[PDB]
């Protein structure tokens, strides 16, 4: 097994000159073998990747899947380690830069079908990953406006060469 | 049937990943005046409701004390009574349940 | 195809719905507040009100008195439901039944809904209110309603 | 009983060598030498020193000694232990894991007015720090760059507020 | 020349604001208790003259930072954004209030400042105007009132609907550049320094200054715009969703000069109302 995300909190930047942009805090929080399907697990990382702490524990609070109090939790842990350890100076001022399921260790049943036969059943287990970034979430991709589509296509048009000659 | 040919990674994500199947970000959710936390607009507060479900359960237990048996329902109104409170004329030839506690700000 | 079916298919059958009704109507009856799955309470809210309107027709009369043994199982409501609702709403004309939608069940994420009598002896439902006039919208649409009324 | 038990020391040569080792101690927690920092003071000075330090940056600097330090008590499997009295200058700067600041400033120097309790056990123990008295009159501390929230009492829904 | 104006004011605007930043060195805490209904007994080590109740409302979750347009603080209306001076008692005001009329005032004021900037910019360089002052009309008047003087040139010209829109147009840029209301609690002597290019500006100072028992006169700033506001104002102009300036109309007394009185009206994305009740509401401001 491999658990490089605790150990991604244990890292020292050297200390920023006045002369240099503040560097924004990150918190690397996980839980380790939930009894959930990472499949399952993904749609609920997807959901709330990208978004602020507050409205990421928002939609966990109604969603109705079983992953989202687990992600509700690991969420309010990560926000309590992030003001206590890592120097955060507003709970609300943290996003979800990375959500992410991860498989965990599983175990194999026997599930007996009709005719003497049978399949291998896995006791699914799952991790799960977040990233807390502090600062205001990144503004949404603003979708390609016509403009810049048009654009695209002229700087296409003009890195035309004459292929296969001098 | 049986699978002619085993779909690809590329195929799986695209069915599984297509907008479809992800989950929809809801909108309707709002602060609750009363206690702050978080509410659905149409439903009703998860805190304030579970509040009113705790008194409602010491109320519950009072009157299953006071009929002190099933089937022992009253033929009269009911009125609930906290410390400090006595009856008023309205009061008056309805039952009686008392509570040991000074009443409920929300509660009237 | 089920254009102007009006019933909701519960539990094993008619029977099995009617039952399921009654127990969930008996309860209302009994606490004056029961929460339950949204449609199951969806559905029994119309035979609430019906049996406060049996309960208004009386004791004596024997449809009602029918009525009532047939739908309160437990036979100690009946004079409940024609001495203490019946006479509670004896002013009222309709809507006799509050209901109101729940946070879904933590067992199996129903969707459930509490459904009251009005006028109850238990601590009142955190119920959601309108906005407060002095609000700045209301405050503008009370600047119309008074325009209009001095123009008028 | 300190010169019986060791026949060479001087309570009037003492605040020198004392001074000497809070300032090679600190030092040492500003360069993160824990081996140093087990020689130059006691386990039960060791974690208070480290605990809240791990994970971050420490400046620290000593420039100056107001007045000469001194001894002030020393009392007595049997271990002898000196309060000294320091009043001396210092600086420091306390960085996150992101090296942000977040306590003193790099170059300013404070006086700090100190009681450093040294222990010594007596074949091979040493003299090293053992705690620091911080009178109830102690000025208070510098403060904090960044600001705190403190949560009330997270009521349940039967609990009210009081 | 109004850049030479806009950019003099700001820069003296900004020289007030360090001299008031520095005139309170280091870190000095401050407790601010939160006395608002939830979240009880929450109490804030704050900075003193730097955090805000924007701080605050950060602390307590995002919830509050984008609902809470105004901060009572010891009872008293604040600014989100104005910096808390001493331990006091904060309480977050939204719209949604059981009783508004504070935020509602506060909003009020923000759209009528907003309408002042959009005046003063939208005329062409060779018309003089002059924003002489904003009424303190009532929410129940229907519109917020702004009242300036133009050019003697244009002493017979009224706004056209296109006017009108193109002044909508302008409002409406400035809310998508969405520009917090900087505020400053100045001396009227700074405030005049500033102001001493219009004579309205001057005797409102004045009136300001009599009113309070000191000197100290509320200054604010959108974005290179410097007004004198009448009291707190709300965060950002993107707390405004729909803004309208329904029409112009000039004061009877013309003698002295042509005080044209720009009516609007305006509400917020929290209180966002249907296509209908908006043109109702654009037709009962036009008066
Ligand atoms: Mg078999
Ligand atoms: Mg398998
Ligand atoms: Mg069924
Ligand atoms: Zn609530």
């Amino acid at each position: 097994i491999s658990r490089k995300w605790e150990k991604k909190n244990k890292i020292v930047y050297p200390p920023q000159l006045p002369g240099e942009p503040r560097r924004p805090a990150e918190i690397y929080h996980c839980r380790r073998q939930i009894k959930y399907s990472k499949d399952k697990m993904w749609y609920l990382a997807k959901l709330i990747r990208g978004m602020s702490i507050d409205q990421a524990l928002a939609q966990l609070e109604f969603n109705d899947k079983k992953g989202a109090k687990i992600i509700k939790e690991v969420l309010l842990e990560a926000q309590d380690m992030a003001v206590r350890d890592h120097n955060v100076e507003f709970r609300s001022n943290l996003y979800i830069a990375e959500s992410t399921s991860g498989r965990g260790q599983c175990l194999k049943r026997i599930r007996y079908h009709g005719r003497g036969r049978f399949g291998i059943m896995e006791k699914v287990y799952c991790h799960y990953f977040v990233k807390l970034v502090e600062g205001p979430p990144p503004p949404p991709e603003p979708p390609k406006t016509a403009v810049a589509h048009a654009k695209e296509y002229i700087q296409q048009l003009r890195s035309r060469t004459i292929v296969h000659t001098l | 049937a049986a699978p002619k040919n085993r779909r690809t990674i590329e195929v799986n994500r695209c069915r599984r990943r297509n907008p479809q199947k992800l989950i929809k970000v809801k909108n309707n959710i709002d602060v609750c005046p009363e206690c702050g936390h978080l509410k659905q607009k149409h439903v009703l507060c998860a805190y304030c409701y579970e509040k009113v479900c705790k008194e409602t359960a010491e109320i519950r237990r009072q009157i299953g004390k006071q009929e002190g048996g099933p089937f022992k329902a009253p033929t009269i109104e009911t009125v609930v009574l906290y410390t400090g409170e006595t009856p008023s004329e309205q009061d008056q030839g309805k039952r009686i349940i008392e509570r040991d506690r000074k009443r409920p700000s929300w509660f009237t | 195809i089920s254009h102007g079916r009006v019933f909701r298919r519960m539990g094993l059958g008619p029977e099995s719905r009617i039952h399921l009704l009654r127990n969930l109507l008996t309860g209302l009856v009994r606490h004056e507040r029961i929460e339950a799955p949204w449609a199951r309470v969806d559905e029994m809210r119309g035979y609430a009100e019906k049996l406060i309107d049996y309960g208004k027709l009386g004791d004596t009369n024997e449809r009602a008195m029918r009525m009532a043994d047939f739908w309160l199982t437990e036979k100690d409501l009946i004079p409940k439901l024609f001495q203490v609702l019946a006479p509670r709403y004896k002013d009222q004309t309709g809507g006799y039944t509050r209901m109101l939608q729940i946070p879904n069940r933590s067992l199996d994420r129903a969707k459930m809904a509490v459904i009251e009598y009005k006028g109850n002896c238990l601590p009142p439902l955190p119920l959601p209110r309108r906005d407060s006039h002095l609000t700045l919208l209301n405050q503008l649409l009370q600047g119309l309603r008074q325009d209009l009324r001095q123009s008028q | 009983r300190i010169k019986d038990y060791d026949a060479n020391f001087k309570i009037k040569d003492f605040p020198e060598k004392a001074k000497d080792i809070f300032i090679e101690a600190h030092l040492c927690l500003n360069n993160s030498d824990h081996d140093r920092l087990h020689t130059l003071v006691t386990e039960h000075c060791f974690p208070d020193m480290t605990w809240d330090i791990k994970y971050k940056t420490v400046r620290w600097s000593f420039v100056e000694s107001l007045e000469p330090s001194h001894v002030v008590q020393v009392r007595c499997n049997v271990y002898g232990q000196i309060t000294v009295r320091m009043h001396t200058r210092q600086t420091l700067a306390i960085y996150d894991r992101f090296g942000r600041l977040m306590y003193g400033q790099e170059d300013v120097p404070k006086d700090v007015l100190e009681y450093v309790v040294f222990e010594k056990q007596l074949p091979y123990g040493s003299w090293r720090m053992h705690t620091k008295i911080v009178p109830p009159w102690a000025p208070p501390k510098q403060p904090i760059l960044k600001t705190v929230m403190i949560p009330g009492p997270q009521l349940k829904p039967e609990e009210e507020y009081e | 020349s109004p850049t030479e104006l806009t950019e003099m004011r700001n820069d003296l605007f900004n020289k007030e604001k360090a001299r008031q930043l520095s005139l309170t060195p280091r870190t000095e805490k401050i407790e601010v208790k939160h006395v608002g209904k939830t979240d009880p007994g929450t109490v804030f080590v704050m900075n003193k003259n730097i955090s805000t109740p924007y701080s605050c409302a950060m602390h307590l979750s995002e919830w509050y930072c984008r609902k809470s347009i105004l901060a009572l603080v010891d009872g008293q209306p604040w600014d989100m954004y104005k910096p808390l001076t001493k331990s006091c008692e904060i309480k977050f005001l939204t719209f949604k209030d059981c009783d508004p009329g504070e935020v509602n005032k506060a909003y009020w004021r923000s759209c009528a400042m907003m309408m002042g900037c959009v005046i003063e910019r939208a005329f062409k360089d060779e018309y003089m105007v002059n924003l002489v002052r904003a009424p303190e009309v009532p929410v129940i008047s229907g519109a917020f009132c702004y009242d300036v003087v133009l050019d003697s040139k244009l002493d017979e010209w009224m706004p056209t609907k296109e006017n009108l829109r193109s002044f909508t147009k302008d409002a409406h840029a400035l809310i998508y550049k969405d520009l917090p209301f900087e505020t400053l609690e100045v001396e009227a002597k700074v405030a005049l320094e500033i102001f001493q290019h219009s004579k309205y500006k001057v005797d409102f100072i004045e009136e300001k200054a009599s009113q309070n028992p000191e000197r100290i006169v509320k200054l604010h700033r959108i974005g290179d715009f410097i007004d004198v506001s009448e009291g707190p104002l709300i965060p950002r102009t993107s707390i405004c969703f729909q803004y309208e300036v329904s029409a112009v109309h000039n004061l009877q007394p013309t003698q002295p000069s042509l005080i044209r009185r720009f009516q609007g009206v305006s509400l917020p994305v929290h209180l966002r109302a249907h296509f209908t009740i908006w043109d109702k509401l654009l037709e009962r401001s036009r008066k």
